[PDB]
């Protein structure tokens, strides 16, 4: 397929895995999922610009606001998280164990 | 596929309006005003052949007529369209509004030794009409046969025949 | 299956041609058991509640029926339309693809041979 | 049949639940030689 | 290119003047200092009001990137939807400020 | 080399992510993916896509991972790092800049021209210059018809922002 | 569930945004407004399930238009045989193809 | 509703001041006798090539030249 | 919280899930889905416990990935494509990464480890909103691109969805936990039958949703979270004692029940397409599913009954909770099974 | 050019239609010097 | 059923909630005063 497109897209895919990774921090996991929608807003942004696409130009516009939304509400159930334990630890996150 | 059928390049030759972007911008309005007619219909074949094979005659024909527009200038009315178009040239932007005594000077030259009258606020952007002698072209997207639609339904709706026989179900 | 015949008229629940079929009437099993469901609705709700369950609320469970056999009305309208549109497109479609819908020969038992299998 | 009855039998005594999967591993073992004769899809494509 | 070669000369004389008022007085051999706060040692304490702050900037910044096509959308042929899209637009960021009002939100940072 | 400078900055996008997904810190993690969003929207503007670049400095850059790092700066309690005199404090992240900027050379070795040069993209990538637009950008005309087209994705859009509003004082209360 | 309630209602809310070839702000058509409007007016009506093979057609066309694969392969075949021709010694290249002969208009 | 309002303008003047502005805006483009003008300006700003008609012989409304006096006018805009 | 915050943010949840059912677009159905998790994320954290903030970070986690997943499938098929109908998919990688979000959004597995710890954070009103009305949208979009949803990946990920669901409700005592298994299993169903006949999809999901909400329904109406605490629900309200052991019977799938209906519809329309190794294996796992469940049932109306001594006061309180449809759920849950052929309006 | 490569039809269109396709950047510049393709494809975007 | 790595879960609570400081400044005096506070914000 296409060139750069294929750029993007492994930029997404190593930012899915990173996200698919957890290491120690829950801030992490939302900067790989915010990763994904940067790189989802590049790849947008990249067709709709090639094709000459006229109304599709607010299309990545929309793209961002809905998920810096969604990204608001990551760092408030962050915040949530981080007030009950002290700090934003994964392994803070595992009492639905039983 | 199919060989894309090229022109010569003895089909592309014709004489070259070697002039700026100022120059035709200052003779601009008094172009479209005297050149309308092969203007239009080049730009009529060029929207209907949607094809710049099937245009290059009626191009050449606008390169022509721009030709002895900008000869008809040069015989007449030299001087104050070159004070107007280098001061057209000055610009960033290429403003018609720093230049408006050049203007007059251009239009009063031109009214007098032409009789081109300038065209209003509106009127070059007016949809026209062409007397064209070319036919319209029927299959300019050279779309194939289209796909038979389905059948639709017709004929009054009975009812099921022993319901929705669904296993022992009799209604 | 059907999604494509009922998508030139979206969201219709029962179209103009489903008149030409005769409703259901109201002696119809089908819907006397729905009435069912809804006298069983009325006992259930006056049982869960505590209250004495063929005694109280009987303006609630003659609505509970009333209701019942109100939506179910409706519902075995629009089955009965569904039937019969699967019906009417099956006899169009048998009707106008002839070549794949052949009529076989039925042969009679004096020809058609079986295999016996004595049970011995 | 009765090939791959017995070689999945004997992954049962391989596998580490010794004559548990000879009845388990060669009865599974048991269907696929007979699928691969009378063509049984478990991944049946949609016909109808 | 004549935007990515300012850039990179305002990069280079920011680095370099960055480089120069660090190597500068590091040449001085002045003397190994030894042992080189309000609070003691304790843990940063978390504000739940400045978190608050930030959500609510974010929340409408995200309100002023649906803004800022206007100078652009005035110029439309459909005048009445854009007039009233574009006064929707302001009074839902209108809405969003005063229900962050009216829910003690903007309070101790108000 | 200038030719390519789209698929540079892409090789560049790339490396940046997988230089924040490894994570070796939320802040360092931040800070990639801020050098990660000013090379991608370098993309963007490499297009002809301005308005779209800018609403990445502006937005996604300007307000959003400003709150992550704001929020990341309220958790994950600092402690200092080696402080040696200049050699150390600033010579070793003059190196270690110059093996990053090494490593984004090296990477565009012979095993990666056997990519590029037998499916070239320059010499036919950006065609959004093909011909002329006219007194507008199509890009800005596409933006800006989210008022005169976009009615029901205004509506949208702006219920779900106040939502989000509502959303958040609601869960951040804790009552 | 697909409750079409736009068509229902008569009203549009997303269907300006679908196509390529739709009413587009001051009439700009896409880089491929013809093969899209093409393959819509091959595949409009017929079903999905005979649209797949006896539009095929059209849609190839719209795909290549889009991605531009036979183009870039073909362009990249010529291309290396002109490298190869070049570091061989068979051909040169023309004075159009290096600057120097001040263009058409 | 007239003690409140000086009420409220002695509390707050500068929510007054908000209200106040904000709600000529919403109703006062709805009553002005120019809102025509900008649909009139905006639908007569060329962006696009005015593509010439076929004359097929019976069209007396579509002019044949820009100079020709049947076609829309912008003297109402030249004046105003 | 403030009762008109609820009813907006409750209809911000439908507005949701209205939008990814009516829309042409696909931008409009990844911004239903934006909007319904948004909206539904203070339902979830109602209470304010620890449980319920991880709950909703869990599930703020999976469904975002899903959405960001489904965003990608969206783009790929704009490039394979260069429009935006949603319609069926014009690639495989777009269809393979749509089916992954779905299955990621519905909780099928093997993306079904978030789908018992958040329901068991959650309280059970908003666990009955995340098991019936959550699982509407992506059936929907499920519903829509099935000409190019891949055979193999659907089909596997139902077996391994209804082999999941039916092995982890052995040790469970968490009643959250066992509709959750049964959420995975009843969804692994309704996704087998999807490319052979989509109303019997819909006609699972429609009977599984009477049958889940009858079940949440009982729960909030004796305050029972547990096996443990259901068993003490004879000595205090006994009609609630068969109600929610007959419903349960209907929910694994057992004659004259009508959550056998579902099941046997489906086992009807896949052996139609010659596929018979895969209803008898699948309802088996199915019959997995009874062992469990049939197993709760004796807990309840049968041997661990033993109770305590303040039932005597709370004897003297009749309900004051509103079981609003309950009688008529219970009913719809149980004698609809004469009335089966009536799953025709759903086509 | 192509010459020794056989099989090869010179000015084959790809497109199945004899339509008129609008040239891509590469079908006009493409055997050109990097300088115009510079000026081309680059130009009016990094103007200033 | 009670496996060996479930045998220690102990299980959650009744109605779902768990068993789960203010700032504490010296402003020294770098008039001269030294101002232990204690903030809550
Ligand atoms: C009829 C069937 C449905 C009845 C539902 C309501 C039952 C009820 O409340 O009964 C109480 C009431 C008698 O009780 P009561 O003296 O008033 O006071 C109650 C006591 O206080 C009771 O005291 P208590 O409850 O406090 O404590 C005792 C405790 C003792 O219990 C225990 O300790 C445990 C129970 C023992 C173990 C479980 C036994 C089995 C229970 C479940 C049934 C399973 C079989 C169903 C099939 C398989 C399902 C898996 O519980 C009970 O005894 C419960 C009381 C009700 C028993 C019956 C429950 C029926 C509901 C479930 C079945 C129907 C729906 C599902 C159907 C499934 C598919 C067929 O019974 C009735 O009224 C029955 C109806 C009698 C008159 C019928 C008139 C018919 C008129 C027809 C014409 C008019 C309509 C026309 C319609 C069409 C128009 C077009
Ligand atoms: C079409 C689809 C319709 C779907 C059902 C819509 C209603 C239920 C859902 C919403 C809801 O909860 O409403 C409250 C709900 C009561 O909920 P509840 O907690 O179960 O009731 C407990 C006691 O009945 C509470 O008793 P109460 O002491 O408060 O006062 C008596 C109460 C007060 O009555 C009223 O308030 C009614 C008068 C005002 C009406 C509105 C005026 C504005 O009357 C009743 O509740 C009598 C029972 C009403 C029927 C309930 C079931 C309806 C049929 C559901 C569909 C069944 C389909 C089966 C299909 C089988 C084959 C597939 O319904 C009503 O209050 C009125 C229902 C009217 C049904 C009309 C049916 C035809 C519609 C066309
Ligand atoms: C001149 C103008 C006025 C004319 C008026 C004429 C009538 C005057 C009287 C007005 C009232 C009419 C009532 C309906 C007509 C009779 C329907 C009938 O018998 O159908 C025979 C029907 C088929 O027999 P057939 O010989 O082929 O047809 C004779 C006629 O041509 C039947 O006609 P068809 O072949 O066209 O029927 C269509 C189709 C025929 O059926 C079929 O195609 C076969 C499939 C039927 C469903 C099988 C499902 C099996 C799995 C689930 C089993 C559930 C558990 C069983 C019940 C547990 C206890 C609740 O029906 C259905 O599929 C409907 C579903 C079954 C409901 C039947 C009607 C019930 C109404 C009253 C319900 C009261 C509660 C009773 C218990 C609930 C269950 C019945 O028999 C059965 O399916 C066996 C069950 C017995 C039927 C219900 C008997 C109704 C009277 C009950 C009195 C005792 C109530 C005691 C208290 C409550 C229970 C504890
Ligand atoms: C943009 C703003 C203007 C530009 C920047 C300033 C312009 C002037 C730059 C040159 C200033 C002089 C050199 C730096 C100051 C040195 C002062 C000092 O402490 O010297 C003693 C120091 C140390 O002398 P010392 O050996 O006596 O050390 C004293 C400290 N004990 C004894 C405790 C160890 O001298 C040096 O370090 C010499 C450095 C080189 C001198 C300058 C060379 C030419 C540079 C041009
Ligand atoms: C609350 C919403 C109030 C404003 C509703 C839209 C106002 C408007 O001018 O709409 C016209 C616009 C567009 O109508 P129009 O008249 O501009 O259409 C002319 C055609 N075009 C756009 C091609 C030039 O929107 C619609 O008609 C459909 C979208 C909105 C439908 C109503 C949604 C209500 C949601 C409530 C929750
Ligand atoms: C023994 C009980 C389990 C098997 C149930 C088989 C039911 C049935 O109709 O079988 C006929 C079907 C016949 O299928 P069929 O008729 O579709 O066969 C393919 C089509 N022809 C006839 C042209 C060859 O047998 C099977 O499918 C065999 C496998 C049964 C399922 C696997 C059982 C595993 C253990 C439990
Ligand atoms: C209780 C019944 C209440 C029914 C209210 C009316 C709803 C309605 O009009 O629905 C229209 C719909 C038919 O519309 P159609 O577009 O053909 O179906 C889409 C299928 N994917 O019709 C239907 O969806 C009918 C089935 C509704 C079943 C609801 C109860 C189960
Ligand atoms: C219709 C057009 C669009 C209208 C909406 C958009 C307006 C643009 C500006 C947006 C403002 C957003 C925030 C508004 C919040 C209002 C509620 C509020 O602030 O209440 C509290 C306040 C008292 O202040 P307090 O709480 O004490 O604050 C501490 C400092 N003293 O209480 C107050 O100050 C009372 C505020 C309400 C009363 C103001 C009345 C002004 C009337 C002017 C004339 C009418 C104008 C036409 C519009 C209709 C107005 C009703
Ligand atoms: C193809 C199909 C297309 C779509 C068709 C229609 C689909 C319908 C899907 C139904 C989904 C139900 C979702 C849950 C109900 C939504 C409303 C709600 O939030 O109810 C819970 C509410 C919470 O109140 P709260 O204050 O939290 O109480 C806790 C104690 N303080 O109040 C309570 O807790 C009160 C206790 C009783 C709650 C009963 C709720 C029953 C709702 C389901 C009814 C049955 C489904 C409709 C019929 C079948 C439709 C398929």
């Amino acid at each position: 397929m296409s060139l750069v497109y294929m750029n993007i897209m492994m930029a997404f895919t190593v930012s899915l895995t990173g996200l698919l990774m957890y290491r120690s921090h829950l801030m992490s996991s939302l900067l790989c999922l915010e990763g994904m929608m940067l790189s989802l807003f590049i790849l947008a942004t990249l067709m709709i610009l090639n094709s000459h696409f006229t109304l599709a130009s607010m299309m990545p516009i929309i793209l961002l606001v809905f998920a810096a939304c969604e990204a608001a509400l990551g760092l408030s159930l962050l915040v949530m998280v981080s007030n009950t334990y002290g700090t934003d630890y994964v392994q803070n996150l595992n009492l639905l164990q039983c | 596929p199919g060989i894309v059928e090229l022109p010569s390049l003895e089909d592309l030759k014709v004489q070259e309006v070697k002039v700026s972007s100022s120059v035709l911008k200052a003779a601009a309005h008094h172009y479209g005003a005297q050149c309308d007619k092969p203007n239009k219909e080049f730009m009529l074949c060029r929207w209907e052949e949607k094809d710049p094979r099937r245009c290059l005659e009626e191009g050449k024909l606008v390169n022509q007529c721009a030709l002895e527009f900008f000869r008809q200038i040069k015989r007449h009315c030299a001087e104050p369209f070159t004070e107007y178009w280098t001061c057209i040239d000055y610009s960033g932007l290429q403003l018609f509004r720093r230049c408006r005594k050049e203007q007059a000077q251009f239009d009063k030259c031109v009214l007098d030794k032409l009789g081109w009258v300038r065209p209003d606020l509106g009127e070059l952007s007016k949809v026209t009409k062409v007397k064209t002698d070319r036919p319209l072209p029927e299959n300019p997207y050279h779309s194939r046969a289209r796909p038979e639609p389905n059948p639709e339904v017709e004929g009054d709706l009975k009812p099921a025949r022993h319901g929705s026989r669904l296993f022992f179900w009799t209604m | 299956m059907m999604t494509g015949r009922q998508a030139r008229a979206p969201l219709q629940f029962l179209p103009d041609e489903a008149r030409s079929l005769p409703p259901p009437k109201l002696t119809d099993p089908r819907l006397a058991y729905i009435g069912f469901l809804g006298y069983c609705s009325g006992l259930i709700d006056n049982a869960i509640r505590r209250r004495p369950v063929l005694s109280a609320g009987l303006h609630r469970q003659f609505l509970y029926i009333t209701s019942f056999v109100f939506v179910g009305y409706y519902l075995l309208k629009r089955q009965d339309y569904m039937y019969a549109v699967r019906d009417h497109d099956m006899f169009s479609y048998i009707k106008s693809h002839p070549e794949d819908f052949p009529e076989k020969d039925k042969k009679t038992y004096r020809e058609v041979f079986e295999e016996f299998h004595p049970v011995r | 049949p009765l090939n791959y009855l017995i070689g999945g039998c004997a992954g049962g005594l391989t596998l580490g639940i010794g004559a548990a999967a000879c009845a388990y591993m060669g009865l599974t073992a048991a269907l696929v030689k007979m699928g691969q004769l009378e063509g049984w899809k478990v991944f049946a494509e949609p016909k109808v | 290119m004549n935007l990515m070669i300012t850039l990179l000369t305002n990069f280079t004389l920011a680095t370099l003047l960055v480089t120069i008022a660090f190597w500068l007085p590091q040449l001085n051999v002045y003397s190994e200092k030894t042992s080189p706060d309000p609070m003691g040692s304790a843990r940063l304490p978390f504000s739940m009001k400045f978190f608050l702050v930030a959500i609510t900037f974010l929340l409408f910044d995200l309100e002023i990137a649906l803004l800022l096509p206007l100078p652009w959308a005035s110029q439309t042929t459909n005048l009445n939807t854009m007039l009233t899209m574009a006064l929707l637009l302001i009074f839902l960021l209108a809405v969003s400020l005063a229900y962050e009002w009216t829910q003690k939100g903007l309070e101790w940072t108000e | 080399m200038m030719t390519y400078i789209v698929f540079i900055l892409s090789i560049i996008f790339v490396m940046g992510f997988v230089g924040f997904s490894s994570k070796p810190s939320p802040i360092y993690g931040g800070l990639g993916l801020i050098v990660s969003g000013g090379v991608g929207c370098g993309i963007v503007l490499n297009f002809g896509g301005s308005f779209l670049g800018l609403m990445v400095f502006l937005i996604y850059l300007g307000g959003m991972m400003v709150v992550f790092g704001y929020t990341t700066a309220m958790a994950t309690e600092q402690y200092p790092e080696v402080w040696v005199s200049n050699k150390v404090v600033l010579g070793t992240f003059i190196t270690g800049l110059l093996m990053e900027f090494l490593m984004v050379y090296y990477v565009l070795k012979d095993k990666e021209v056997e990519i590029v040069f037998k499916f070239n993209g320059m010499g036919d990538w950006v065609i959004y210059d093909t011909g002329d637009s006219g007194f507008f950008s199509e890009e800005a005309m596409g933006i800006a018809a989210l008022y005169s087209y976009g009615t029901w994705l205004v509506i949208v859009t702006g219920w779900s922002l106040l939502i989000g509003v509502v959303v958040i004082m609601e869960i951040t209360r804790g009552n | 569930p697909f409750f079409d309630v736009q068509k229902k209602l008569g009203v549009d809310l997303d269907h300006w945004m679908t196509i390529q070839s739709a009413e587009q702000p001051h009439r700009i058509p896409a880089r491929c407004h013809a093969f899209e409007k093409e393959w819509i007016e091959c595949a409009h009506g017929i079903g999905s399930i005979r649209a797949e093979k006896e539009c095929k057609i059209e849609f190839e066309d719209f795909r290549e238009c889009l991605l531009r694969q036979k183009t870039m392969k073909r362009l990249n075949a010529i291309k290396r045989q002109r490298d190869k021709l070049i570091k061989e010694g068979k051909y040169t290249p023309p004075p159009h193809h290096s600057g120097q002969e001040d263009l058409r208009p | 509703v007239a003690a409140f309002l000086k009420n409220v303008w002695a509390k707050e003047p500068v929510l007054v001041a908000s209200f106040a502005i904000a709600g000529l805006a919403v109703i006062l483009p709805t009553l002005s006798p120019y809102t025509k003008y900008s649909l009139m300006i905006n639908r007569a700003t060329p962006y696009n090539y005015p593509v010439p008609l076929r004359d097929d012989g019976n069209m007396p409304d579509v002019p044949s030249h820009p100079q020709d006096p049947q076609g829309p006018s912008l003297e109402w805009l030249k004046r105003l | 919280m403030n009762p008109i915050i609820l009813i907006i943010i409750l209809m911000t949840v439908m507005l949701g899930t209205i939008i990814v059912m009516i829309s042409t677009h696909w931008l409009l159905i990844w911004i239903g889905f934006e909007m319904n998790m948004l909206a539904i994320i203070p339902i979830m954290m109602k209470k304010h416990n620890p449980r319920a903030t991880e709950a909703s970070t869990k599930y703020f986690l999976t469904q975002s990935t899903a959405s960001m997943l489904l965003m990608m499938a969206i783009i790929i098929n704009l490039m394979f494509s260069g429009q935006w109908t949603v319609m069926k998919l014009f690639n495989p990688m777009a269809s393979m990464l749509m089916t992954m979000a779905l299955a990621m959004k519905l909780g099928m597995a093997p993306f079904h480890f978030w789908v018992p710890e958040v329901t068991q954070g959650i309280p059970l009103s908003s666990g009955l909103i995340l098991l019936t009305w959550q699982k509407l949208a992506p059936m929907s979009v499920l519903y829509q691109i099935l000409p190019s949803i891949n055979l193999d990946l659907i089909l596997t990920l139902s077996i391994l969805s209804i082999t999941i669901g039916g092995w982890g409700g052995l040790n469970q005592t968490q009643l959250r936990k066992i509709m959750a298994y049964s959420s995975i299993a009843h969804m692994g169903w309704m996704t087998a039958v999807l490319l052979y006949n989509p109303t019997m999809t819909l006609l699972n999901l429609i009977i599984y949703i009477i049958m889940t909400s009858t079940m949440f329904t009982l729960f909030m109406a004796n305050s029972t979270t547990t096996t443990l605490s259901l068993s003490h629900t004879w000595n205090k309200a006994p009609i609630m004692t068969i109600l929610v052991l007959i419903t349960l019977l209907s929910m694994g799938g057992l004659p004259p029940l009508s959550g056998f209906m579902p099941k046997w519809m489906i086992i009807q329309e896949m052996t139609k397409n010659d596929s018979i190794i895969l209803p008898t294996l699948m309802a088996i796992t199915a019959l997995l599913n009874l062992y469990f469940y049939m197993r709760l049932t004796y807990s309840t109306a049968l041997t661990m009954f033993p109770s305590t001594n303040n039932m005597k006061m709370k004897w003297q309180f009749p309900t004051t909770k509103r079981m609003t449809l309950l009688p008529t759920m219970t009913v719809l849950s149980t004698m609809l099974l004469p009335l089966t052929p009536i799953l025709s309006i759903l086509e | 050019i192509m010459k020794d490569v056989p099989g090869w039809k010179v000015g084959e269109s790809v497109f199945h239609t004899t339509r008129w396709v609008t040239p891509m950047m590469g079908e006009l510049y493409g055997l050109r010097t990097g300088e115009e393709i510079l000026s081309s494809t680059y130009g009016f975007i990094w103007y200033t | 059923y009670p496996t060996k790595e479930t045998a220690h879960w102990k299980p959650p609570p009744w109605n779902d909630v768990d068993p789960p400081s203010n700032l504490t400044l010296n402003f020294g005096p770098q008039g001269v005063l030294r101002l232990v506070m204690e903030l809550s914000g």
